[PDB]
């Protein structure tokens, strides 16, 4: 065909499969969550098998997972990471401790949330969320990206 | 009464040294807004600091003055040595908060407790 | 040795919370012109920028008068 | 010294302001900034009842998620003066010593992932992985179980985890095994490591070290075998003393714990007692759910157990374990009320930070990466 | 019932009078709990010379520092109970030495006696406020950088009065009062039936 | 209709304004939800743009105020669902370049008439609608000509629809300071009449904000035409060097003539992705500022002009080489202010 | 009991032994041979969509609230669970129904606020609320994680086969 819509919408696709193929993230590693992810880097459950590199520098990621509690002090750095990454980026909050508060959420401390210093695109629940569902949060981004339809809507605008 | 003396005898023997550090944030204030390069003026800074050495102007006890300025001096080494950031800087200068009003009309018509 | 004063003068009426054209050389900061003691503070240090020596943290607490930092200057 | 504020992602977990100042490649001088943690485990303790505040426990070195909350059941237990079943204390050894190793493990195999080493850390992983899945078939979680209460075990073995704690404890020897052909006298390993942060026995003692630490300078001082808690006295294991205290020495300690730790499961296997795995005082220990949905004493003291509390009697106790980083101990003052006063962690790597100062002087950049992973630092016990 | 040793109640309590017979100044009420420990309590003022024979006495080495740490009472006149858990490698045993401090009324720094402490004694002031003459370098170890109010008093709020959010207008995180979505309900637990102490 | 207030007045706390907001992606836009969202107000968020982009709207909101509903302008069937159940709609909708699939008249005029529309159907309160200051039927470029006819044909659909107009506008992420700025790649910075005689008087995009915000909760503004204008006026000029000043980039102002040079923005135009300059652009650029003569905005709506050189420092520091960015704006020299 | 892990003449075998090792990099070589070993292992990762990793019945998972066969929720809202959840995150607000019996007129759990202690399938006396097993709920939009009593029981009654095979399995043992 060569009606320019499905000239496109082809087009897009190709772009959101190399983008949701090749997830390379970078693990904040704030508090225990982060145990559960290195798990899913390990053997049983191969993170890379999916595409997704075990480490990556902030220039270099696609992804930043937040893993654990983000307290007072944390929360000016997070920022600034999120800020020095690429134009395509994206943030999975993982751990009830950094989707909302978790256990610490009435603290002083601690803010209650990632999503009020970084903008979330999966939240991954569980105190330890299992590495299986990170995993699953990751694959859910992978979805999301796949939907996301860019440049049909620089067509269709 | 009859208390144990932290740092001054007297308070003339520690109003000194609260103004020596007055003296040592004067001199900073400059250079912060310039390293943390802060959207505020150089005489703005200023002007904070001396409202901040005011506002704990009321204080008479001599051990209450020496403890504010311990707690003043480890403010400015971490001002100072870049520790605290931009955003624990222009904190003090307070912002995106509505300052809330005190005459009475306008917390009658806002707030149920004043 | 009045070039000092001619300086001390510029000084004092420069930062601009103060001798509103009722700076004097007798004139005390503290004592008429009612500056605070903080202010004064910031005078000496002002002095010391534009003289470049730096004075003690304690002889400024005796010059509250712009001649008496004259005296002191040339010293 | 152009402070370089090495540090947050950088080779810590996740927080280490290491704020430094380096004449080139020389560190003149480390302070280590803390905090970026801080949750405030310690004040909401005092809002929350005995029971609830076991959880934090579990979180406040998540590595070793148990052996901490032994510490705070055994606080708990001296306050009320009671003590648990036999069963559940061998259980709490089973599971103490599964904890071990799996902080060594994590411990030796992401000091490599720093140093460059990253193939030791995925052949162990698998091997911790399963002992996750022990911890997830006998409190329900992989990890932050929650399963040693203050009165004893939560809810007994499921039948036929101690078959499969064994299959694996069988075999995990040639784990460390093969981990050890690739590091224990790499041409390379060695020199990154020897001779990197020795530190003296006075000093150990000094700067309160009490872990590896001092074991690894050659003090010879290990709770479990000093101060018996539990039934870790009944057990016979070798503590891995050092000399030439280094980064290499203590590393070779812990892989001789994680050896010495299996001699301990394997007893624990082979001598656990029948019986019950939580007290009998329905006055300290939540009544069993057939007992409270037929007893009216029991659904009483399930009732008021879970809504209000212990009630412990008034006192202070200082008690302290032998987590696999270090010391760990809680001191825990309690008035006569169901929620604590005050619960200050004693947290091995609070002091062993410290001490990043007087090990790495005149060291390079990469001699900081190697000594803070020689520490076993889990930011969580630190920052509390 | 806890497997209690008599053997250490005595000889506990042994040390504590000698303890107590060689620096009659500065300890009182020097007793040892029914858990086996024993809790000399000395003047604020005998810090520096109480720990400094406990860390060098033949009779009595305590080499080590576990902890310091600063319970809060606010009815007590000196509202923080600094107390300082000592630990002898020789002699298998530990011990706990506190003391009384008011706010403004400071306590020595015993970091010359052991380094352990420099770090403690700077988590002691961040969160209670107790100040300590003579210590290299006080400064805040766990709270933000800006924080104002010393956290683990009793009278400090849990939640506290400042939280952080992005704020897009100013490109920047920023304090604002605490506002809470879901205040912390505060169960009252105290039954009003006590138990005859035994 | 309507939610009393509670709250001490910041995030997680109640406004009572449920406000649909059509074009909140925008720069102006930006500012708008903020400041609803800080002052708890629900807002609900109108997109056409993909999810990815519409993230930075999403912090700034409390948990449940903001409402992301998507919307096609040829769709009428999106802007009736929108407005629903809203009791302020706003109305940002424009863009300076005509694009391919929506003419000048479409955005400005067809759009808005469209939306106002629906929320007199709806039973809204209060319309606010926004467009360009110094609007003439008969002016020189179509857009504010447009605008122009737009601010009338909406009266008609929306009754006592307040409308006000503000001047170009400046905040980081504005074109009029960054466009200017970014003359820097061109060699030379053309300057119609040498930058002479069409004196300009920038206005603060939070201001604006502050100032819409502030008509949705207020009864005094009702069919008023506001206009937040600024606190100085002047001549372009001034304000370019003064921008270049900043940016600390050397200044060449070079004459060109306007007719030459609506053919420069004829070539920009011509581009496919976002020209950058705009015929209809240029002409704006040199079309001389109005004299306050309309309904006053900013101060009558209870914001305080804020002085363009004051935060210039924060909207100019990107543009400025890597030396010369801790350079602040009180060492270097603020340019005069022509009146005229 | 000690042990020294680390406690410690030249002969030319002995010595040519040493030169050799460095020289010709002997243990490096040895290092080698142990990953070219495992080069040969299987790999023990699982296709994870495909093959699930093994959760035994007590793993903890995702809330549900639970109904008797009849059809009648089980909650009777004692509000216990409340009571000792850790986290503050179970919300419970209750009225008698017209029945005149005691349900729960408002149940939250906040997923983001809740630590998956598991107490409160502990504490509840009819067991009403239960650490279900599925582990995979990530959601888009924080507010989905926020879960009211209609999301409870509706992944109740989605769950309540497994649940109740899982409850059934460990009941003795509680
Ligand atoms: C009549 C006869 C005339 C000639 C006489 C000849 C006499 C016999 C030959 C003498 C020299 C033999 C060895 C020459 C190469 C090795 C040189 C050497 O000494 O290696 C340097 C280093 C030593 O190790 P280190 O412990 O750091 O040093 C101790 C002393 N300071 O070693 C290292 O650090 C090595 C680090 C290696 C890291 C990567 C290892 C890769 C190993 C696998 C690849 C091996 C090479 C494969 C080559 C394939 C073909 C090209
Ligand atoms: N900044 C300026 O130059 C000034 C602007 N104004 C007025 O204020 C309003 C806002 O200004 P500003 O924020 O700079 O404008 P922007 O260029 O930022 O665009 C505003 C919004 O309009 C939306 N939009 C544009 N075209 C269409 C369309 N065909 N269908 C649906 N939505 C559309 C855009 O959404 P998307 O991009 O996602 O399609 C964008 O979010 C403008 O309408 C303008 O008239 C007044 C004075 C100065
Ligand atoms: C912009 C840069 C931000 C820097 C802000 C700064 O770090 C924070 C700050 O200043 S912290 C202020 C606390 N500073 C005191 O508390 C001194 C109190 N000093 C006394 O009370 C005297 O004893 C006396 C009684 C004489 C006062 O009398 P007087 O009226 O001043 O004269
Ligand atoms: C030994 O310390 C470290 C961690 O704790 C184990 C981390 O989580 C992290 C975070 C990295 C991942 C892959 C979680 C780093 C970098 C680290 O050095
Ligand atoms: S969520 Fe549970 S696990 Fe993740 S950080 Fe908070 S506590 Fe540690
Ligand atoms: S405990 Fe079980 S029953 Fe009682 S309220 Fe909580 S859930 Fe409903």
């Amino acid at each position: 065909r060569s009606r320019a819509e499905y000239v496109v919408t082809k087009l897009d696709d190709l772009i959101n499969w190399a983008r949701r193929s090749s997830l390379w993230p970078m693990t904040f590693g704030l508090a225990c969550c982060a145990v559960e992810m290195m798990h899913m880097a390990a053997p049983r459950y191969d993170m890379d098998r999916f595409g997704v590199v075990f480490r990556a520098s902030p220039r270099q990621a696609d992804v930043m997972i937040v893993a654990g509690t983000l307290t007072n002090k944390m929360a000016p750095a997070l920022r600034k990471v999120y800020d020095q990454m690429p134009e395509p980026r994206y943030v999975v909050s993982m751990g009830s401790c950094a989707n909302g508060g978790g256990y610490y959420h009435y603290s002083y401390s601690v803010v209650r949330g990632c999503d009020r210093i970084v903008p979330v695109d999966i939240y991954v629940p569980g105190c330890p969320p299992t590495a299986e569902a990170l995993l699953y949060g990751i694959l859910q981004l992978q979805r999301k990206i796949k939907r996301e339809q860019k440049l049909k809507i620089w067509y269709r605008r | 009464t009859s208390v144990k003396p932290i740092f001054s005898r007297d308070l003339n023997e520690a109003k000194r040294r609260v103004r020596e550090l007055y003296r040592a944030w004067y001199r900073e204030v400059p250079n912060t807004v310039h390293l943390m390069q802060l959207d505020i003026t150089v005489k703005q800074g200023r002007d904070k600091v001396r409202e901040m050495f005011m506002k704990n102007a009321h204080v008479t006890d001599p051990r209450v003055v020496d403890l504010l300025v311990i707690k003043g001096k480890m403010e400015l080494q971490e001002t100072i040595k870049v520790w605290k950031q931009r955003t624990h800087v222009m904190r003090f200068f307070h912002e995106t908060e509505t300052p809330r009003p005190k005459d009475f009309l306008s917390k009658f018509y806002m707030g149920h407790d004043p | 040795l009045d070039g000092i004063k001619d300086r001390v003068l510029y000084v004092l009426k420069l930062y601009d919370k103060i001798d509103p054209e009722k700076l004097s050389v007798n004139s005390h900061f503290m004592k008429d012109l009612g500056l605070d003691s903080l202010d004064q503070v910031e005078i000496i240090m002002a002095m010391e920028d534009e003289f470049g020596f730096e004075i003690p943290d304690i002889d400024a607490e005796k010059l509250m008068c712009p001649q008496e930092i004259v005296d002191y200057i040339a010293d | 010294n152009m402070t370089l504020n090495f540090g947050p992602h950088p080779a810590a977990h996740g927080v280490l302001r290491l704020v430094l100042e380096l004449s080139g490649e020389m560190v003149r001088k480390c302070d280590p900034h803390i905090g970026l943690l801080h949750r405030g485990t310690e004040k909401l303790i005092e809002y929350k009842t005995y029971l609830q505040a076991l959880p934090y426990f579990d979180r406040l070195d998540y590595v070793s998620m148990m052996c901490n909350e032994q510490a705070y059941s055994i606080a708990v237990e001296k306050l009320l003066n009671i003590q648990p079943p036999p069963r559940a204390q061998w259980i709490r050894v089973l599971f103490g010593e599964i904890t071990r190793i799996l902080n060594h493990i994590m411990a030796v195999t992401t000091h490599a992932l720093d140093i460059g080493a990253m193939t030791p850390f995925f052949w162990m992983f698998e091997e911790r992985e399963k002992m996750f899945e022990f911890y997830e078939r006998v409190s329900g979680a992989r990890m932050h179980a929650a399963y040693i209460r203050p009165g004893g075990v939560h809810q007994d073995l499921p039948l036929g985890l101690l078959d499969d704690i064994y299959e694996f404890s069988k075999n995990f020897s040639l784990r460390i095994d093969e981990v050890e052909e690739m590091l224990t006298n790499n041409r390379i390993w060695r020199n990154r490591t020897v001779d990197i942060g020795v530190v003296t026995a006075e000093d150990a003692l000094n700067y309160g070290f009490s872990g590896v630490m001092l074991r690894g300078s050659g003090i010879q001082w290990d709770l479990r075998k000093t101060q018996p808690y539990d039934v870790y006295d009944q057990v016979e294991f070798d503590v891995p003393i050092g000399s030439r205290g280094d980064c290499y020495d203590r590393y070779l300690c812990r892989v001789e714990e994680m050896r010495q730790s299996l001699r301990i499961i394997e007893q624990c296997l082979n001598k656990m007692p029948p019986g019950e795995i939580k007290v009998d005082d329905a006055k300290v220990s939540p009544p069993k759910r057939a007992e409270m949905k037929t007893s009216m004493e029991s659904l009483i003291h399930h009732f008021k157990l879970y809504t209000e509390g212990y009630q412990v009697p008034p006192g202070a106790t200082y008690t302290a374990i032998e987590a696999p980083k270090g010391e760990f101990g809680v001191y825990l003052v309690s008035d006569g009320s169901s929620r604590p006063y005050r619960c200050k962690i004693k947290a091995p790597g609070f002091a062993h930070l410290a001490g990043l100062d007087k090990m790495s002087k005149g060291h390079m950049l990469a001699d900081v990466v190697a000594i803070i992973g020689t520490q076993d630092i889990v930011f969580g016990e630190i920052d509390r | 019932v806890r497997p209690r040793s008599d053997v250490t109640h005595k000889q506990l309590s042994a040390f504590g009078e000698y303890v107590a017979e060689i620096l009659p100044k500065y300890v009182q009420q020097v007793q040892v709990s029914c858990l086996d420990e024993l809790e000399i309590c000395i003047h604020p003022d005998g810090v520096i010379p109480t720990l400094t024979f406990l860390r060098d006495h033949t009779n009595a080495q305590f080499k080590s520092l576990a902890d310091l740490t600063a319970v809060d009472v606010p009815t007590r006149q000196n509202r923080f109970e600094i107390v300082y858990n000592l630990l002898s490698l020789r002699f298998n045993s530990r011990i706990r030495v506190k003391t009384y401090a008011d706010e403004l009324t400071p306590i020595d720094s015993i970091v010359s006696v052991h380094i352990a402490a420099n770090w403690y004694e700077r988590e002691v002031w961040d969160m209670f406020g107790v100040f300590f003459f003579n210590h290299p370098d006080l400064r805040r170890i766990l709270t933000d950088y800006g924080f104002e109010g010393h956290p683990f008093r009793k009278d400090f709020p849990l939640t506290g009065y400042v939280e952080l959010r992005y704020d897009d207008e100013v490109k920047r995180v920023v304090a604002e009062p605490v506002e809470l979505a879901q205040e912390f309900r505060k169960f009252d637990l105290n039954s009003p039936w006590e138990a005859f102490p035994a | 209709h309507a939610v009393i207030p509670h709250g001490k007045g910041g995030r997680s706390s109640v406004s009572g304004v449920v406000a649909t907001v059509f074009g909140a992606t925008g720069f102006l836009g930006r500012y708008v939800v903020n400041h609803l969202g800080r002052m708890g107000s629900q807002v609900i968020i109108p997109y056409r743009c993909d999810v990815y982009d519409i993230m930075h709207l999403r912090l700034m909101g409390d948990l449940g105020q903001l409402t992301f509903l998507e919307w096609d302008a040829r769709d009428k069937d999106s802007i009736r669902k929108a407005v629903q159940h809203s009791n302020v709609v706003i109305n940002l909708i424009g863009r300076e370049w005509e694009t391919r699939n929506f003419d000048f008249e479409d955005v400005f005029v067809n759009i808005p008439r469209a939306i106002a529309q629906a929320s007199k159907e709806a039973g809204v309160e209060r319309f606010i609608h926004v467009s360009h200051l110094n609007a003439s039927m008969k002016s020189s470029s179509k857009s504010l000509r447009s605008k122009a006819v737009g601010e009338k044909e909406v009266r008609s659909v929306f009754p006592e629809a307040i409308i006000i107009r503000p001047s170009d506008i400046f905040g980081r992420e504005d074109r009029f300071l960054n466009h200017f700025a970014n003359y820097r790649w061109f060699l030379a910075v053309p300057l119609v009449s040498l930058g002479f005689k069409t004196v300009k008087q920038p206005v603060y995009v939070a201001d604006v904000s502050k100032g819409i915000v502030n008509a949705t909760k207020d009864p005094d503004a009702v069919g008023k035409t506001f206009a937040f204008t600024g606190p100085n006026r002047y001549l372009l000029f001034h304000l370019v060097k003064y921008i270049f000043g900043m940016t600390h980039r050397t200044f060449i102002p070079y004459p060109l003539p306007l007719f030459v040079y609506s053919w420069i923005g004829k070539l920009f135009g011509l581009s496919p992705f976002e020209p950058w300059t705009t015929k209809d652009k240029v002409e704006r650029i040199h079309i001389s500022d109005v004299m306050p003569t309309d309904l006053p905005g900013l101060e009558d709506l209870g914001v305080q002009p804020t002085p363009l050189e004051l935060k210039s420092i924060e909207v100019l520091r990107r543009h400025r080489t890597y030396r010369w960015l801790s350079s602040e704006i009180e060492e270097t020299k603020p340019a005069k202010t022509v009146n005229y | 009991t000690y042990k020294y892990v680390n406690k410690k003449e030249v002969d030319m075998k002995s010595a040519t032994d040493n030169a050799a090792r460095i020289l010709m990099w002997t243990e490096l070589i040895r290092g080698l041979g142990m990953t070219l070993s495992y080069l040969f292992r299987e790999p023990a990762t699982i296709n994870y969509p495909f093959e699930k990793g093994p959760l035994s019945p007590r793993f903890r998972g995702e809330h549900a609230l639970r109904r008797y066969p009849s059809g009648e929720e089980r909650c009777i809202a004692c509000k216990l669970c409340e009571a000792i959840c850790p986290a503050q995150a179970i919300t419970i607000e209750a009225e008698p129904r017209a029945d005149g019996s005691r349900r729960t007129t408002r149940y939250d759990i906040d997923m983001t606020k809740c630590i998956y202690c598991g107490f409160c399938q502990e504490a509840c006396p009819v067991d009403a609320i239960v650490e279900g097993p599925n582990f995979e709920f990530s959601t888009e939009t924080h507010e989905e994680l926020l879960y009211n009593k209609e999301k409870l029981l509706n992944n109740g009654d989605k769950w309540e086969a497994e649940i109740a095979a899982n409850i059934q399995a460990d009941y003795l043992y509680r």
